[PDB]
RNA sequence: GCUAAACCUAGCCCCAAACCCACUCCACCUUACUACCAGACAACCUUAGCCAAACCAUUUACCCAAAUAAAGUAUAGGCGAUAGAAAUUGAAACCUGGCGCAAUAGAUAUAGUACCGCAAGGGAAAGAUGAAAAAUACCAAGCAUAAUAUAGCAAGGACUAACCCCUAUACCUUCUGCAUAAUGAAUUAACUAGAAAUAACUUUGCAAGGAGAGCCAAAGCUAAGACCCCCGAAACCAGACGAGCUACCUAAGAACAGCUAAAAGAGCACACCCGUCUAUGUAGCAAAAUAGUGGGAAGAUUUAUAGGUAGAGGCGA
RNA sequence: ACAUGAAAACAUUCUCCUCCGCAUAAGCCUGCGUCAGACACUGAACUGACAAUUAACAGCCCAAUAUCUACAAUCAACCAACAAGUCAUUAUUACCCUCACUGUCAACCCAACACAGGCAUGCUCAUAAGGAAAGGUUAAAAAAAGUAAAAGGAACUCGGCAAAUCUUACCCCGCCUGUUUACCAAAAACAUCACCUCUAGCAUCACCAGUAUUAGAGGCACCGCCGCUCCACGAGGGUUCAGCUGUCUCUUACUUUUAACCAGUGAAAUUGACCUGCCCGUGAAGAGGCGGGCAUAACACAGCAAGACGAGAAGACCCUAUGGAGCUUUAAUUUAUUAAUGCAAACAAC
């Protein structure tokens, strides 16, 4: 029980498609291309994570300000309560002060 | 779920020469989801284990048990198929190697009680099973005699040796 | 027409005793991928002789009797044929005779009438317009094999019954055209006199 | 509780497939013979008589 | 279903060690 | 009162597997001399039994349809004739019942 | 060897891009899904509270429409917990995405269905062959195969030898201290609980300079590594749903044998209403019952139907 | 823990019971009609298919505008009332087409169930209708119900509780009557006629279509006397006379149900693991498990309740929480709200 009975299928690679053979090409535009270009400019996702990095609570409210009037109804009560939970969690819990 | 004892009467042995002794027939049969508890079905089971054919019939016969009559119509097909199938020449020449009772698929029902409250009773189903060897039933262990237990006492103390030394 | 979103077709046709029997209402099996091909691209007809590619026989050629679009299968007759018991009883052992089995669109080729040969096919058009399949290598018009219609009817042995309408009578026009609809040409067909007037009523 | 097993299997053999259907079973082969030939007595003896 | 490889190789391994000892081989 | 721990399997087997359970072979048994079938010796033979009944029961069936009434049993002696039966000497004055089959060998006459 | 055990899809999550659906016929605001009569009926009005300041009366962050920076600065505040700008500065863009989940996971979803609730509302479980069904071996726990022979946390040291010999006061948690007769655990499978970089430390780069505007610097600056759990109240507030049980009321109904008496909120006593005492019952027939015995039984009586009073409230012999 | 009265040709007959039965309304919605696939073959209150309940009963009504309607009912005649009641038209205009639609079955509804409960009305007042308490056996303990009992008759007991019998009187409290803690309190508690106190001079949804002999808010609890008695009554709390009885001295016998065995179906609390003995001592202070002694083949069934600080709801009982809630108030902070006055505004009011 809980162990399967049979090998799972063999997985192929292929170590040479056109994403993995040309992965972190361009990454040194800048210092190749007159700073014409950051590669922060490269980044590729989500408008409020582009170039940017924080904790949890501070993607909350980066997500909130930006794109915020553009969520769903049930998404940003979620987000709202979220905020609300995790400012009071690090604000005054933990076992350091 | 597990079906082997099926399948036990499709193995096929070599051809025997004639140096060899002849290899008694034997026989596997099972009737599956029976109305019966597994348990109470046991004691039919033990009953006739080890005992011959017609013998287990007789006494399954008079039982006044209702999984009585049920071993004892698994019992008639199990010899029929013997003689007719597996070349078995006597059809009274057969005895009970093994005999036992194995949980089937039950159901839960709702058994209800006073206060509101409930309990879940349980729609019990068992599986007999039965193997047939050709021959008279081999004799019963006589009791250890006196002497015998003489011998044994005697090898015990001739067994013995000087321990935790060379 | 009630199917599962997930139904597998199968050799026996849906509704059939066998197909319910096979695929429950409760059923939820694995879908089987099959890879689509466009009415068009699709070039296995009925009647047609195919040249099967691989199998237990290769090298042999027959005519498809059954297509499954569903799953791209091609059932050849007397090909690929495995063996089973009919009839069988609790008394009887059973009728042995061969039943086919399912061959996928790329398992077989078409063949070339004129060169016992399998060829690989294009849909080109004739010079009228009208759409046919032109081989490969030595191209040529292979045109629909004439096959018996799904409805079992033959119309170059038809006979017209007691209610059967006669072709001249079905074929000949009696409408003319005018600004009278079928209610009021009716009424004065049969005579009807109607002198009372209808009174407007409220619309809402 | 109201779980109950799946019994809903009606007893199904190999007789007829489904008709008004444009496939059907290819035989390969007759049911029996179709004259009957009626071997002369004696010929055991014609055996013999090779 | 739990994705992984090794787990169930050693499994394998260990069923036919099972396998070995219940039929030793002539 | 409630169980104050569980009772091992061991102990189980030892009170359900014990002697006194068990089923007692029954000697008492024995074949039929008439119809072969087994028997107990203080119990009458089922087939010979049933059989008997069967007909008796058809011979009840005879009496009800030429009784065709209730509350009038018949002050006289009743004698089940067969087929190709004829009343005897000593049989007179009483209701004769007639049954369309022959006599069984068992049935002996008086 | 039996109840079983295994499986890979169904589909889902987070982004990018892009602004979405709603008249075959017929019916559907009256008791919705009901062919067909004189009306007048109208929407708009600060949220509160939990919670934190270890109470609390005051206060306590909640997208408001450009990321970054100015800046957690100026200011506000039982000047305390905490709250918090602006001037000014100025941003890039190449879906054809996943170091996301794989049936106790991922949406609750096979479905808002089954089922529960008068209503508002709550809310599941599960599937697994093969190319063709026109082919029909080994694994948890529990048992069985195979009940048991002095003696004892069940084991270890051993031994020719299972036991017999000797030794040994179950685990976790809570307490100074538990074999403790203090809590928790029948057993198996799966699921289930340490989130953050102010300073400091370690290791690169550059160096009186570091940093891909802003910031810091009297060897500093930039970058990286590395520290801060889970479940559980009684409560508070806002908006809905409930008087088919029950409290009371309104409309118009119905029931009350016989005897004594007298025009009785009279007496005995059925139907009927109630429930004084005893016994039975205590997972029961019953989440308040049965048997007997009791009070009332023409009245402030009993009862069927429809309607009304709703929680900061109603109703109350 | 649960069940199916008996014989039999399964035609029928027999024994026993009814406090039930039929219909209507309400409710439910095909839920023991035919064919096929505890008990069960015809097995069937299960599944699939087929069949059905036909309107006279009932439901579904009414042209308009004006105008009428003091005198109960109770055999309604006497009489006697108060609580004052449950049934009526006419004038004129308009008006002549007609039998449409729906309800109609059942062993049935609300109680998680085929639940000993709840459930309106009309007939039957013991049935002309509807049903079966015993699956079989034995006749141990123990438990429940019933019957019988020598002699005595409350000596039993908190108490004449129960049972038998069909008695008398007294005290306390409450006038009586009625009402309540649905599910531990039916009372001395509450309401109650009667009495007393306070407030109100009046229209068009309550009070009220009323007006100081009225209305509302209260206290007390009739009558009577000058705070106290008195009739009647009470499932209220005490006491007593006589009788009565197994309450008892002192229990015994019999019947039924549970009971035990046989056959079928088949739960719940509980469970760290157990190969689960006694005495004394020790110990987190009350030991089957530690120490010293003793006892000791294995094993099931029926009883017993001394122990396993037995099991069942983090029980009740005391303390803590800078944890809640209900109630009270001369606890603190308020008048946002309402009402009444003053000023301003507006021209006596709003
Ligand atoms: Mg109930
Ligand atoms: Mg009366
Ligand atoms: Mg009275
Ligand atoms: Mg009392
Ligand atoms: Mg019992
Ligand atoms: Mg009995
Ligand atoms: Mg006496
Ligand atoms: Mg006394
Ligand atoms: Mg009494
Ligand atoms: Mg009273
Ligand atoms: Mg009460
Ligand atoms: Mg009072
Ligand atoms: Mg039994
Ligand atoms: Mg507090
Ligand atoms: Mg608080
Ligand atoms: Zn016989």
């Amino acid at each position: 029980i809980g162990i399967r009975l049979t090998l799972p299928p063999p997985k192929v690679v292929d170590r040479w498609n056109e994403k993995r053979a040309m992965f972190g090409v361009y990454d040194n535009i800048g210092i190749l291309g007159n700073f014409e270009k950051h590669p922060k400019e490269l980044i590729r996702g989500p408008i409020w994570l582009r170039g940017w990095k924080g904790n949890e609570l501070q993607r909350c409210i980066r997500k909130r300000k930006m794109v915020g009037s553009r969520m769903f109804a049930d998404d940003l009560h979620n987000l709202n309560k979220r905020i609300r939970y995790l400012y009071k969690h690090f604000n005054r819990h933990g076992k350091f002060r | 779920i597990s079906r082997k004892w099926e399948k036990k009467n499709k193995i096929v042995y070599p051809p025997q020469l004639p140096g060899e002794p002849r290899r008694p027939a034997e026989i596997y049969h099972c009737r599956r989801q029976i109305k019966y508890s597994k348990d109470k079905m046991w004691y039919l089971a033990k009953l006739i284990r080890g005992m011959s054919i017609d013998q287990a019939l007789a006494q399954l016969e008079f039982n006044d048990k209702k999984g009585a009559k049920i071993i004892k119509e698994v019992l008639l097909e199990a010899q029929d198929m013997a003689v007719r199938d597996h070349n078995v020449e006597f059809r009274s020449n057969l005895y009970i190697a093994e005999s036992t009772s194995g949980r089937g698929q039950c159901l839960k029902r709702i058994r209800y009680h006073g206060r509101g409250r409930f309990g879940i009773m349980e729609k019990v189903y068992c599986h007999y099973f039965v193997k047939l060897v050709e021959g008279p039933p081999p004799p019963p262990e006589p009791p250890k005699t006196a002497v015998a237990h003489a011998k044994e006492y005697i090898q015990q103390l001739r067994s013995r040796t000087i321990v935790h030394t060379l | 027409v009630t199917l599962p979103p997930h139904y597998r077709y199968g050799m026996s046709p849906p509704g059939s005793v066998a197909d319910k029997r096979k695929n429950p209402p409760w059923i939820r099996r694995r879908p089987v991928v099959v890879e689509p091909i466009s009415d068009e691209d699709w070039y296995l007809f009925c009647g047609d002789t195919v040249e099967i590619l691989e199998g237990k026989d290769a090298g042999k050629q027959g005519k498809v009797v059954q297509v499954i679009r569903q799953r791209n299968w091609v059932v050849v007759g007397g090909l690929n044929t495995h063996y089973r018991y009919i009839g069988k009883t609790m008394d009887y052992r059973g009728t042995m005779i061969p039943s086919e089995a399912p061959l996928l669109h790329r398992q077989v080729k078409l063949v070339d009438p004129m060169d016992r040969k399998p060829t690989e096919i294009e849909w080109r058009f004739t010079e009228a317009g009208e759409r046919v399949r032109v081989s490969t290598r030595s191209g040529r018009i292979i045109p629909k094999p004439e096959f018996p219609r799904a409805d079992g009817i033959v119309p170059e042995t038809w006979i017209d019954g007691p209610k059967d309408t006669s072709v001249e009578d079905a074929l000949e026009r009696t409408y003319v055209p005018c600004l009278k609809t079928l209610q009021e040409e009716v009424m004065e067909a049969m005579g009807i006199k109607e002198t009372r007037k209808y009174k407007k009523v409220y619309w809402y | 509780t109201e779980k109950e097993f799946m019994q809903h299997a009606r007893k199904a053999g190999l007789v007829i497939p489904p008709e008004k259907s444009d496939r059907s079973i290819h035989l390969a082969c007759t049911a029996g013979i179709f004259d009957a030939y009626v071997p002369p007595e004696g010929d055991a003896r014609i055996s013999s008589l090779s | 279903v739990k994705k992984g490889f090794r787990a169930a190789f050693r499994f394998q391994k260990e069923l036919e060690r099972q396998r070995l000892l219940r039929c030793p081989p002539p | 009162a409630a169980p104050k721990n569980r009772r091992t399997i061991e102990v189980n087997r030892c009170r359900r597997r014990n002697p006194q359970k068990l089923i007692k072979v029954k000697n008492n048994i024995d074949v039929c001399p008439e119809c072969g079938h087994l028997k107990q010796k203080h119990v009458l033979c089922a087939y010979c039994y049933e059989k008997v009944c069967k007909e008796t029961a058809e011979i009840r069936r005879q009496i009800g349809k030429q009784e065709g009434g209730p509350f009038k049993a018949p002050t006289i002696e009743t004698v089940v004739l067969y087929t190709g039966e004829t009343p005897s000497e000593q049989d007179q004055g009483k209701r004769i019942i007639e049954r369309d089959r022959k006599r069984p060998s068992w049935f002996t006459q008086n």
